[PDB]
């Protein structure tokens, strides 16, 4: 496995892997949910559904290929999987889809059907999925009045205020030749390297992406969605993280991995880990853990999430988690760091070793749209091994000791102290 | 009748100075840490009609 790079007007990337036999080729745009004003929120989701809606029959009829999509914060990706010997067909279909012509794909009936389907889907998401809801609310409350807080699926009222003008405007303003790459993950050697760059076989509308007046921000805002009908209580915490291409990415990832995950209803999860697991097992407080270290091109979010059937025990859980975070920055045994390093090595190996071509293409585009070339796994392992106790202690002291935090919650949140009791528990303790 | 007037007034001046400083300090801190609770806003969205 190796990475190649080249450019003429556009950028072309490829990570050949002859072991797998599922070639996937598609484009990736560096403009998603972070490049849209709050009055135009679900335009990217409408694009995704309108490319997943109607021509999905044509792709399976005329040829054989399964087409996917993904929008996370700015990486609007349209991957077209295929068989190893049928990549040119996928590229030709992608060209006939984007560059010419999208007028047929933009009709009144098709758009109305996509609109009602998207409305039903977003309503269902807002009804059922609670942890994702609290994650989106944490994002929307940490980045108040900033093009990084609005959700990636579109607020309910924002959908029905845009039909054909906003969608085409987004296409003409973001689907450009400056922030687009052509991934080639699979088992293709050099056809992607040559056919992507042609006299006219590239996206039209040469130009530049509009600049953003506001880069990012982070203020400690609290949001609650108290409602006693739900049985459980989902709460999330976060602090300021680091963006991609910073010499703190892997240290933050290791700090997240130190505490790891947990699941009380699994016999293999109650007997491992670090101290807070032991402190929690004595009384049934929590059910799930998710120590996440998210990073975006502007700013990151290193946080925590949980969900408890017990409602009176929320304060104790939050206090114990904050106390453990406090202990992280003063005294960590070298054994803890070694175990966290091994666990993170395994985790990144699983993440970057999965046989899915689509996930590898997504990661490749994500890491190439910011730096220019993907950071290989061997170098990643070497620099992971470079980390020591001093570096993680320094990062924890810099980014955790008495820093502004954001909180979110929903369900039975009657027993959650609002903002000063939680914030005070990071420096009031004897040090 | 009161052989402590000078000492009483000196101690009283010191006491009123220190208590005035403490009172202003408490004013500032109370207006500070109540700022996050005196500004929180509520929005009522009627729930969907299904018990
Ligand atoms: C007008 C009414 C009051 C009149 C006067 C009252 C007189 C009695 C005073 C009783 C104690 C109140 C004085 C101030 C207490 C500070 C708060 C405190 O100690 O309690 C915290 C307890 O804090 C701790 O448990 C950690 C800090 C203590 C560890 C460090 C100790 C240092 C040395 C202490 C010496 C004193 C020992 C006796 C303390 C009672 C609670 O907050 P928390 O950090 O637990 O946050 C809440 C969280 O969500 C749930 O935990
Ligand atoms: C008696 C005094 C009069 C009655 C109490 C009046 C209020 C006192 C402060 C209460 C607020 C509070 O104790 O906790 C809120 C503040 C906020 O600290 P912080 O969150 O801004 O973090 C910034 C600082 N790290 O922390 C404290 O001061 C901790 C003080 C702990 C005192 C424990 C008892 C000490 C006994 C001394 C004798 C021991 C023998």
């Amino acid at each position: 496995a190796e990475v190649t790079q080249l450019s003429n007007g556009i950028v072309v990337a490829t990570e050949h892997n002859p072991s797998a036999h599922t070639a996937s080729v598609g484009v990736v745009f560096g403009s998603g949910a972070a490049n849209e004003n709050p009055y135009n929120n679900g335009v990217s989701n409408l694009w995704k559904n309108i490319f997943l809606s109607k021509e999905n029959s044509a792709v399976a009829a005329k040829e054989g290929l399964a087409l996917s999509s993904n929008i996370s914060r700015d990486f609007q990706s349209y991957i077209v999987s295929s068989l190893p010997g049928s990549t040119d067909k996928s590229l030709d279909f992608l060209n006939q889809s984007f560059i010419q012509q999208k007028a047929n794909l933009l009709s009144s009936s098709n758009f109305e059907a996509t609109k009602k389907s998207v409305l039903k889907q977003v309503q269902d998401f807002e009804e059922n999925d609670h942890p994702n809801r609290v994650l989106e609310h944490l994002h929307s409350t940490a980045f108040q009045n900033t093009p990084l807080s609005l959700p990636t699926r579109g607020t309910l009222e924002s959908l029905e205020n845009l039909v054909v003008a906003d969608l085409e405007s987004f296409a003409n303003n973001h689907f450009l030749n400056s922030n687009a790459v052509v991934v080639g993950t699979g088992n293709i050697k050099h056809e992607d390297l040559v056919n992507s760059i042609e006299s006219k076989n590239l996206s039209l509308q040469t130009g530049t992406k509009p600049v953003l007046k506001k880069k990012a921000a982070f203020l400690g805002s609290e949001v609650r969605l108290r409602d006693d009908t739900l049985p459980k209580a989902w709460i999330s915490l976060a602090v300021e993280g680091e963006p991609v291409n910073s010499p703190n990415y892997f240290v933050a990832k290791l700090a997240a991995q130190i505490f790891g995950s947990y699941n009380a209803f699994e016999p293999a999860s109650r007997l491992q880990g670090i101290k807070l697991l032991d402190n929690i097992q004595e009384y049934q407080l929590c059910d799930n853990f998710n120590h996440f270290s998210l990073s975006y091109k502007d700013s990151g979010l290193w946080g925590f999430s949980t969900a408890t059937r017990n409602v009176t025990m929320i304060d104790d859980l939050i206090h114990f988690t904050l106390k453990q975070w406090n202990r992280l920055t003063i005294s960590v045994t070298d054994t803890e760091v070694e175990r966290a390093k091994s666990l993170l090595k395994l985790q990144l190996g699983q993440l970057y070793e999965s046989g899915n071509p689509v996930n590898d293409a997504n990661l490749l585009g994500a890491e190439v749209l910011i730096k220019g070339s993907k950071l290989s796994l061997g170098e990643a392992f070497k620099k992971i091994d470079a980390i020591t106790v001093k570096d993680v202690k320094a990062w924890a002291g810099k980014r955790l000791w008495d820093q502004d935090i954001a909180i979110a919650g929903t369900g039975q949140i009657e027993g959650l102290l609002d903002y000063m009791r939680i914030r005070s528990d990071m420096s009031m303790m004897r040090w | 009748a009161e052989p402590e007037h000078d000492e009483r007034k000196r101690l009283g001046l010191k006491t009123v100075i220190i208590l005035s400083s403490l009172y202003l300090l408490s004013i500032w801190v109370k207006k500070f840490k109540w700022a996050g609770i005196k500004t929180r806003k509520f929005v009522f969205n009627p729930p969907k009609p299904r018990k």
